[PDB]
């Protein structure tokens, strides 16, 4: 059972592993997060209500008022799509929010409100998404990219031994948020742990831990462990646990309970502990030498004196030991301390640390945040708790906390959004133990540390600081006096919050211009993962660790699409089937793998989750039931490859597509390509340009269907039915009756879109592929875009290429087109330029845009219409005037002997300048539309009059179509309602078609569905006149143009560029190469039976650069075609159905054990005959991206047809006659036409516009400026001896400015000499050094 | 080294149109230095003759000339 | 430009200047003018340069 | 004021509207948007123009093909004076309008100031000297210029989209330095080492490693023939092989004499391809120069040695004829490249077994705790090494000698006809690293750490790689162009820091 649209033709597939998992939406990462943005949300978690939540209630400066939330409300757009797109405006939808204010009562804290007011405030506009994912913004379509971010929460990284003349290995710990300051701890050479605040002047890290109102005795509990020291009148006994004692040296005899354990001379071993152990040693004696290193905890105060004997962390000595010794102390807690497992790192920072209590600390803070101001008791303590404790200046929130937890190896996974005291400790203890051996440092580029922000996520935080900015003007305003009986109509700019929204969707680095020249360009520029941006790092302070390929990329971001250039790795492409977590992370699908059997249930795996575990490979062939046909099956555990045995291996991939992204996994034979080859067709094929009629890929890779439908281009059925009227610009779908709505007589009309130009300037234009007559289903294509082929992806034609030297044509990268090729108009493409004419107020006038030009023949003004501009149809070249505009000139000051030439020949001078607008130099091409927009009080000329009737009248008309065509449906239905329950055959096209609605019927759900239809067709006729009403209302109104702009006319050109030597032209895998020949017909080397090829192609650019995919592209598309010609020979006779049937069948049935049967004997006789002729231009084979079609399939498949097995024919030279030797390689292979066309890069400048404070000429092509002889030309003209050329590049052709026109009229005098003098840009640097107070001079 | 070699120079504009030119144009005020025009960069920032090539000929003539 | 070096200073015209092409189409009328003047009286030709 | 003489040096930067810093004058003098390097070292210059470049072959290597629509607006000054002075034209007015409307007599004026005026033809990244050269423009009907092959080398230029722009010299000295200076047929070696740069590159050198071959048994062995234009008369006729042993009486001519040459004549034992490719040699060289295999360091040096014997014009004309007789000869080759071409050695999988044999023998002494982990690992490196060289050379033993022909008899070995073996031994872009990737395994690859994997990839791209293989083997082509990326920017530092130092 196949769909419709897939039984025209079948694509055969070559695919041996089945597919579980359907490729999910394409664009469901711009959808998803827009759908979480403008949505109402109950709890409140994300979108805008997370936002109004989290800034209001605004209560004012204890003045008694307060201003809270309730709802909103998203309003309608004013505008819809394309009515966006032609006026120039924002599709953008009216906020308005539901406020209520009220006042409270003095001495009541939360007391009754005495006078509350509540009503809707208007709080600035949002640009909607479009159907697709595309913003409009101003008129032009835009995308949104995701961003890739280091996710909040703490983060270990070592130094990896730089940075120290020894080596030492230093760790630092930071803690990044969602918003606030950055925290970071650091180690130093000397062990001594160090602070810093938003990466300032470090302090020691006991600084903040004071500042949390600790004591050095608590600091040293908190980070020690306590050694008791007990004397029982002499000897100085110690307290021993057996753990502690490792590591040490047993140089005294160590033993207990009169019981020697070890010698002179033995140092501590493991033995000894468990021999301590076994007799369960707890008390000892130890001499002072032993203790002579210990460090006291706390402060041991003297019974008597009260005087202080020794305060915290100071080393015990003999004489100190001694003096607390007959004081009454027996009880002495020191600190354990190691060199290898404890160390005294906190003790040290203690010793380094200058401050004493929790104020002298906050100074110390306050000293390096706000240097210079002095320091006071409460500044410092606001300073601190505004730090890190406080929710306003202080978010993490959600992801960051749960990061933040599942580090410190805590169990709860959500908690407060601010910092704490026990927080902090945490990640200074859990830096220690780094230190000290016990964990690891983390990686920044693991996929589980970095998050993807999307364009719900980028647009709240932009709208929530907008709301920042209304809370300050509201508590200002609010708390200031009064109450004042005002509703909240006056308290809210709403200017500040859409400034802040459309300065994000306006003018962002993230918010980039959609590259429309395509299907796949388009739905592989909204699948894009930016790593730059606000938040993101620079293009230049990006390492060479964070542009690599790290190990789990594996299925969530593609290794072989990444743009080659200056970012290289930072512009990520996502991969197929990864999508975004609940917090952000990507994860990607996996099949369970139970104890022998591989399920079909789809667990998707984070990155965190995916290392833990044994994930098998996808070319891993099951025996049909599920278990491994080897017990020795490739797996990966972490990061590492190796095999592992088949009981042990817990999780599958689930298609062997998952690697690769959408743009590189339509190259066929991908696994047998280089993996920069493959980079580059990867970024070549979204260049194509749609060509005038896109044929088809003759091999593909099953993507190409699910690229076309997921994007937008091609117009997809909603509704299952017949289809009742094809016209070529309009389709009507008459919906079965087991989809219709039980309501409405719902019949579907599909508009469809007609040279439109894109971004790129090229031409969309959607061309039904359905006929009159014909069943649809849901889901199902009826209009084809750019670049689709019933539903497919085709970016270029497939042409018979040859692999051969031919004379040199093709001598480093070309290519040698055939006539053939140019004749057929098959790389030929339309593009619709679009140019502009504003008439503006100078001070002199207005500007006419009369059709009456000085100094201008009829000649040239005949193309132009009695209103000024130009026809519609009126093929323009270049030169001839589009739109005819005069502009007021005066001060005329003739110099003498102009007055006397005037004087003498009469003809007064001309008072108006002529600055009409012209056709471009160069492009030559029809006029296919002309707006006129007028400001809202100028006078309309005839043509906008024209324009406006023909616009009224064509609205009307398009109105009255869609109300017939629903009218006829509705009593159409009711007819056939009328006819069950009620049979009348006749006696019902008797009376009026108006009075059938009132009529009655037996007792069913059709006697009430009469009432329901009526008011249907009520509905559809009010529907029918307040559309006509509102779009006559919309066309007849005035513009809101620029602030001094009469009117703009607006010409739309149709360039159609054919080919040409010089058009780069390339195919998919990675060969790019420009034309550089046109051959005849006769000379192109024609095969033994007269075919000539189309392109010869170069057979070196292979060995070296190892793209043996076109190779094996050649071939399989030599055999498609090869069943083609075969499938046409049978049909160039009428041959029969049964023949047919057999050698189609026989077709789809090689080779080695594919899937995909596609048994012909139901097929019913009407549907081999469209499926045979749709064949007939070669049969379209799918080979998927490491699925492979084996040699043995590509050989076998020649055999079927006449094709010898080699794959290489004898191919006879077309000038000579005579035979080529070593037969050569032709097939058919897919050439793109990339967007690099030579009369696009071509232009030449004698002279042009000079720049304004260097007279130098200025930038390329758009300004009509020359080339830049840079540094390196004159470093080149130096090498030589020329000394004379370099002086006319730098003085006469560049920037001296009265040996330019001295050099002009000597070139014309015809004597070719410079007087070169001095440039101009050495006197603006003179006055650019002197305008110091440095004096320099040119002295002789 | 290369770099250092380049900067410490006897002209001050074949040193200022390298890398730094705040600390050579402080220097070259304060010592009252004088540039006499007698590499290449200084001619192609001047705009006349390189004293090498073609206009290897021109210089050694308008050396000659002065003060003879 | 989403660079450094595109700034909006380097695509501002200087409209102060006259054209090569006029300067050398002034030259060229004068000397005309001054050769078809030349083929006249000298009072004419003088009442001409004073008028 | 210390924010107007050097924005920034004292504190922090004052900020615009746009909040940005704004530019005080320190900063319109320094760095390398100011003046000094900006506008006075580098400027932008009027008479120029760029295209895309495309290659035409039929050129000598003093001309390049130039737009008539560029030759037209590069040249208009040149061509108002030419209408004026032929009196076509009342006044430049008019020879403006007339140049305008592109009447069919500006034609014949722009063919008349293009004739002997050179053009600068220069590529982006200028590194070397030999990166502008000036060339005598052909008009050409199209948009790309036309530029001769032997140059390709010099620009280090490729057709693959790249653009060069050109630049008119306007004064005497100017075109005259163009003509006896940078002129393409005066730089023909290169400026750092005496080699030449105007080699033969990859199709010429092709075509005449095809050309001068010997097969053992051909149509055509064992004649003797009068000279080589009856060698020619031979092959165009069909009747003898382009490589079949035979001997042929050359006259070489030898310059023993203080200046003179000396003809004599012998019989030579060659080929048919030799003796047609002798017509071509000048007079002086010797007959040893041809008679060879002759690759690319055998046609780099007979074109030094022919600099070096007979002088310059000799050596252009020598190295026209040689591109023109190569691309002609390697389009009658027709040698392309197919699927079979690429040999699999027969004893892959059994080297490869007895590998994976050795290594599970090293992991099971491993799990025994005989050998550390290190050493181990060691061992394995060591033997998938030993693994790989045995498989490449097992494929290049098959592939450069599988071929054995007769003559009258049973068999005999030779060279390989095989067209990757051609495109690999003659050096037209190909070496024996490259290949082993293509029939071979293609090895161990590296991680981003430094570590090179223990198990190797052992598939090659003739029967493809998997999804894992794959995945590995593309951390080392993001390394290799992340590195092409950003060694340039070293490169052109340290190449401004020497020339700003000499
Ligand atoms: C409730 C929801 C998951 C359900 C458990 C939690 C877990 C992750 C949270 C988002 C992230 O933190 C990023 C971002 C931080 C901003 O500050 C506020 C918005 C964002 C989108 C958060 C909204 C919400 O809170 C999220 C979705
Ligand atoms: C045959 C079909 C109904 C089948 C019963 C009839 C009933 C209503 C007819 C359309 C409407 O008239 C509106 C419109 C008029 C234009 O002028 C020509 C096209 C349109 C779409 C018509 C085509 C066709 O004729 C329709 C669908
Ligand atoms: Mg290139």
């Amino acid at each position: 059972v196949y769909s419709y649209t897939e039984k025209k033709r079948i694509r055969k597939d070559f695919g041996k592993r089945p597919q579980v998992l359907d490729v999910p939406y394409l664009l469901s990462i711009q959808l998803d997060s827009f759908q979480k943005f403008i949505e109402q949300d109950p709890e409140g978690q994300y979108g805008l209500e997370a936002a109004f939540r989290s800034v209001f209630p605004i209560q004012s400066y204890s003045g008694n008022s307060e201003l809270q939330y309730v709802s909103y409300r998203l309003g309608e757009p004013v505008f819809d799509v394309q009515e966006c797109q032609i006026r120039g405006v924002t599709y953008s939808a009216p906020l308005r929010v539901k406020l209520r204010l009220v006042i409270y009562e003095r001495e009541a804290p939360e007391g009754t409100v005495k006078d509350i007011k509540e009503q809707e405030v208007y709080m600035g506009e949002i640009p909607l998404m479009t159907d697709n994912g595309t913003f409009v913004i101003n008129g032009t379509e835009r995308v949104i990219v995701s961003q890739l971010h280091r996710s909040p929460g703490v983060f270990f990284d070592s130094d990896k031994g730089k940075t120290h003349s020894s080596g030492k290995v230093l760790y630092n710990a930071r803690i990044i948020p969602y918003r606030g300051s950055w925290l970071d701890f650091e180690f130093d050479p000397k062990d001594n742990l160090f602070v810093r605040i938003d990466r300032r002047r470090k302090l020691p890290a006991t600084i903040i831990l004071r500042a949390l109102n600790y004591t050095t005795e608590q600091i040293l509990d908190l980070f020690f462990e306590k050694v008791i020291f007990e004397i029982r009148d002499n000897k100085l006994q110690m307290e021993l646990v057996p753990e502690r004692l490792r590591g040490e040296t047993a140089s005294f005899d160590i033993e207990a309970n009169g019981k020697v354990y070890v010698e002179k001379g033995r140092r501590i071993t493991a033995r000894h502990i468990r021999q301590l152990e076994k007799d369960d040693v707890k008390l000892i004696e130890v001499p002072v030498e032993y203790i002579a290193g210990k460090v006291v905890a706390k402060d041991y105060i003297d019974e008597s004196t009260g005087e202080l004997i020794c305060a915290a962390n100071m080393e015990l000595s003999l004489d100190l030991l001694a003096k607390l010794s007959q004081s009454g102390h027996k009880r002495i807690e020191t600190l354990f301390t190691n060199d290898l497992d404890h160390g005294p790192y906190i003790s040290e920072t203690l010793r380094v640390d200058p401050t004493n209590d929790r104020l002298s600390a906050l100074v110390e803070i306050y000293r390096m945040m706000r240097p210079g101001e002095p320091p006071t008791r409460e500044a410092a303590e606001s300073l601190f708790e505004n730090l890190f404790f406080s929710e306003d200046r202080y978010d993490l929130s959600a992801v960051g906390r749960m990061k933040f937890n599942r580090s410190l190896l805590r169990e709860e996974i959500e908690g407060s959004g601010i910092l704490s005291k026990d927080d902090i400790i945490d990640v200074m203890k859990k830096l220690i133990d780094i230190r000290n051996g016990k964990g690891e440092v983390d990686d920044i580029d693991h996929l589980g540390n970095r998050r993807i922000r999307s364009v719900g996520e980028m647009a709240e935080n932009q709208f929530r600081v907008g709301l920042v900015r209304v809370e300050r003007a509201v508590k200002e305003r609010l708390s200031l006096g009064d109450l004042d009986t005002l509703m909240p109509q006056d308290m809210i700019n709403a200017k500040p919050i859409s400034a802040a929204v459309k300065e994000f969707f306006g003018s962002s680095q993230l918010s980039q211009f959609m590259d429309q020249n395509n299907p796949l360009s388009e739905i592989t520029h909204k699948r894009r993962i930016s790593a730059l941006g606000p938040g993101g790092l620079t293009r230049e302070r990006a390492g060479f660790e964070v542009r690599d390929v790290h190990p789990t990329h594996y299925g969530r971001v593609c290794p072989i699409e990444t743009p080659e250039g200056p970012n290289i790795g930072l512009i990520n492409s996502l991969s197929v089937y990864a999508q975004t977590n609940e917090y952000g992370f990507l994860e990607t699908p996996y099949r369970k793998v139970t104890d022998g059997v591989v399920t079909d249930e789809i667990h998707y795996l984070s990155a965190i989750e995916e290392g833990n575990y044994v994930i098998a490979q996808a070319n891993s062939n099951l025996d049909e039931e599920g278990h491994f046909v080897e017990d020795l099956v490739t797996c990966r555990s972490k990061g590492e490859s190796s095999l592992f045995s088949r009981d042990q291996v817990d999780y599958m991939d689930v298609s062997t597509q998952q690697v690769v992204s959408v743009g590189a996994s339509l190259i066929p034979f991908l696994e047998h390509d280089d993996a920069n080859r493959a980079l580059m067709g990867a970024n070549m094929q979204r260049q194509a340009v749609p060509t005038l009629r896109a044929d088809k890929p003759l091999v593909g890779t099953g993507m190409e269907r699910a690229v076309a439908v997921d994007s937008g281009v091609t117009a997809v059925a909603k509704r299952g039915g017949v289809v009742q009227y094809v016209d070529a610009s309009r389709i009507v779908i008459k919906v079965n009756e087991d989809e219709m709505y039980p309501g409405e007589a719902g019949i579907d009309i599909y508009n469809l879109t007609k040279y439109t130009r894109s971004n790129q300037n090229t031409c969309i234009n959607q061309m039904p592929c359905v006929s009159l007559g014909e069943p649809v289903e849901r889901g199902d294509v009826l209009a084809d875009g750019p670049s689709t082929d019933l539903g497919e992806l085709a970016l270029g034609q497939n042409m018979r290429v040859a692999f051969m030297p031919w004379n040199g044509y093709n001598f480093e990268d070309s290519i040698l087109v055939s006539e053939r090729v140019v004749q057929e108009d098959r790389f030929t493409t339309i593009h619709i330029q679009e140019l502009a004419c504003v008439s503006r107020d100078t001070k002199l006038g207005p500007e006419e845009i009369t059709a009456d030009i000085p100094n201008v023949g009829e000649a040239a003004l005949s193309k132009l219409d009695e209103s000024g501009i130009v026809y519609i149809g009126a093929e323009v070249t270049g030169g001839d005037i589009l739109v005819g505009k005069v502009t007021p000139k005066g001060e005329t000051q003739l110099t003498p002997e102009e007055k006397l030439l005037r004087a003498i020949f009469g003809e007064k001078a001309s008072d108006v300048k002529d600055s009409s607008l012209r056709v471009p130099n160069g492009v030559s091409g029809t006029v296919i539309d002309v707006q006129v927009f007028t400001r809202d009080g100028v006078e309309k000329d005839k043509r906008a009059l024209e324009i406006e009737e023909m616009q009224l009248k064509q609205a009307k008309k398009d109105l009255s179509e869609e109300l017939q065509i629903l009218e006829a449906g509705l009593f159409s239905r009711i007819r056939a309602v009328l006819v069950a329950g009620g049979v009348e055959a006749e006696k019902l096209d008797k009376l009026p078609r108006d009075r059938w609605l009132e009529l009655g019927l037996t007792d069913e759900e059709k006697q009430n569905q009469l009432e329901q239809l009526a008011e249907q067709y009520d509905e559809l006729k009010h529907e029918f006149e307040k559309k006509l009403e509102a779009k006559r209302r919309k066309i007849t109104q005035g513009d809101d143009l620029a602030p001094g702009v009469l009117k703009i006319v607006k010409v739309y050109l149709a360039v159609k560029r054919r080919i040409q030597p010089g058009d780069k032209m390339a195919g998919r895998h990675g060969n790019k190469g420009v034309i550089s020949k046109i051959n005849p017909i006769e000379d192109m080397p024609y095969d033994e039976n007269g075919t000539p090829v189309d392109i010869v192609l170069n057979p070196l650019g292979v060995p070296s650069r190892m793209n043996i995919g076109q190779i094996l592209e050649t071939h399989l598309g030599m055999a498609a075609k090869g069943i083609g010609d075969k499938i046409n020979a049978m049909l160039k006779q009428q041959q029969e159905v049964a023949k047919l049937r057999e050698f189609i069948q026989r077709a789809y049935d090689l080779g080695a054990d594919v899937r995909q049967k596609v048994d012909l004997s139901t097929f019913s006789d009407e549907e081999v005959m469209r499926l045979a002729e749709n064949l007939r231009k070669g049969m379209p084979i799918a080979t998927p991206v490491f699925d492979g079609a084996k040699e043995a399939e590509i050989k076998e498949l020649l055999k079927l047809g006449d094709l010898p097995t080699s794959g290489q024919i004898r191919l006879y030279d077309g000038r000579t006659g005579e035979q080529f030797e070593r037969p050569v390689t032709v097939g058919y292979m897919y050439m793109l036409k990339l967007n690099h066309l030579v009369d696009d890069k071509m232009h030449a400048r004698s002279t042009g516009s000079y720049s304004l404070v260097t007279q130098q000429p200025l930038g390329g092509k758009a300004q009509f400026g020359g080339q830049r002889f840079g540094e390196m030309e004159v470093w080149a003209l130096e090498a030589y001896g020329a000394a004379y050329t370099l002086q006319e590049m730098l003085t006469v052709k560049s920037d001296d400015v009265n040996g330019r026109t001295k050099m002009y009229k000597n070139i014309v005098d015809g004597n070719h000499q410079m007087e070169p003098g001095m440039p101009e840009s050495f006197n603006v640097l003179l006055k650019e050094i002197r305008s110091l107070g440095i004096n320099i001079e040119l002295e002789d | 080294g290369i770099t250092k070699a380049s900067l410490a120079t006897e002209s001050f504009i074949s040193a200022a149109s390298f890398q730094e030119t705040t600390r050579v144009l402080t220097e070259a005020a304060v010592a009252g230095k004088r540039d006499e025009l007698r590499g290449l960069k200084e001619n192609v920032i001047v705009g006349r003759l390189i004293p090498a090539g073609t206009g290897y000929a021109y210089h050694q003539d308008r050396m000659r000339r002065r003060a003879a | 430009g989403d660079d450094e070096d595109s700034h909006l200073g380097d695509f501002i015209e200087d409209t102060t200047l006259e054209l090569p092409l006029d300067s050398a189409t002034t030259e060229s009328l004068r000397a005309a003018t001054h050769d078809v003047l030349a083929g006249l009286t000298a009072r004419e030709a003088k009442v001409l340069r004073m008028r | 004021v210390d924010a107007l003489l050097d924005n920034g040096r004292r504190g922090r930067a004052i900020t615009g509207s746009n909040k940005r810093p704004l530019k005080s004058l320190a900063d319109m003098i320094k760095g390398k948007q100011g003046r000094f390097r900006q506008n006075l070292l580098g400027k932008r210059v009027d008479y120029s123009g760029r295209s895309v470049i495309t290659v035409g072959p039929y050129l000598r290597l003093h001309q390049c093909g130039l737009p008539k629509k560029m030759a037209l607006e590069l040249f208009k000054p040149f061509i108002y004076g030419k209408l004026e002075l032929r009196g076509l034209a009342t006044t430049i007015k008019a020879a403006k309008k007339m140049v305008e409307r592109e009447e069919a007599v500006v034609w014949d004026i722009l063919d008349e100031v293009i004739r002997e005026h050179p053009v600068l033809l220069n590529r982006a990244p200028t590194l070397h000297r030999l990166g502008i050269q000036a060339f005598e423009p052909v008009l050409i009907e199209g948009k790309a210029i036309q530029l001769h092959p032997l140059v390709c080398a010099a620009y280090n230029a490729d057709f693959d989209g790249d653009q060069m722009a050109v630049h008119v010299p306007l004064t005497l000295e100017a075109q005259l330095e163009a003509r006896a200076l940078m002129m393409s047929t005066n730089n023909i070696l290169s400026p750092a080492n005496g080699e030449p740069i105007i080699v033969p590159s990859q199709d010429v050198v092709l075509g005449l490693y095809y050309m001068t071959r010997d097969c053992v048994n051909a149509k055509g062995e064992g004649m003797v023939l009068t000279g080589p234009k009856e060698a020619e008369r031979l092959y165009r006729s069909g009747l003898a092989s382009l490589h079949a042993r035979v001997k042929v009486r050359i006259t070489e001519y030898e310059k023993d004499a203080n200046g003179e040459l000396v003809a004599k004549t012998s019989l030579k034992d060659t080929t048919v391809g030799r003796a047609i490719l002798w017509m071509i040699v000048p007079k002086g060289l010797p007959y040893s120069i041809v008679n060879q295999a002759l690759g690319k360091k055998a046609i780099s040096k007979m074109l030094n040695t022919c600099y070096r014997i007979l002088g310059l014009k000799p050596t252009v004309i020598f190295a026209d004829q040689i591109m023109y007789t190569g691309f002609a000869y390697a389009a009658r080759s027709g040698a392309s490249v197919g699927i079979d071409d690429m040999v699999i050695p027969e004893k892959k999988h059994e080297i490869i077994s007895e590998a994976e044999a050795e290594v599970a023998e090293i992991q099971e002494q491993f799990q025994s705790g005989l050998v550390t982990a290190g050493e181990r690992y060691n061992k394995v490196i060591d033997i998938w090494a030993a693994a790989n060289d045995r498989v490449s050379k097992a494929m290049m033993d098959n592939l450069q000698t599988e071929t054995v022909i007769n003559r009258d008899g049973q068999e005999e070995k030779q060279v390989s006809f095989n067209s990757i073996y051609m495109m690999a031994d003659s050096g037209a872009r190909g070496s024996a690293a490259q290949i082993r990737q293509l029939a071979g395994m293609r090895g161990l690859m590296a991680k981003p750490d430094g570590s090179i994997i223990e198990t190797p990839i052992t598939a090659n791209f003739r029967e493809g790689l998997n999804v894992l293989q794959y995945f590995i083997s593309t951390h080392g082509a993001r390394k290799g162009l992340a590195d092409t990326a950003l060694k340039t920017a070293n490169s052109g530092y340290l190449t401004r820091r020497l020339v700003d130092v000499a």
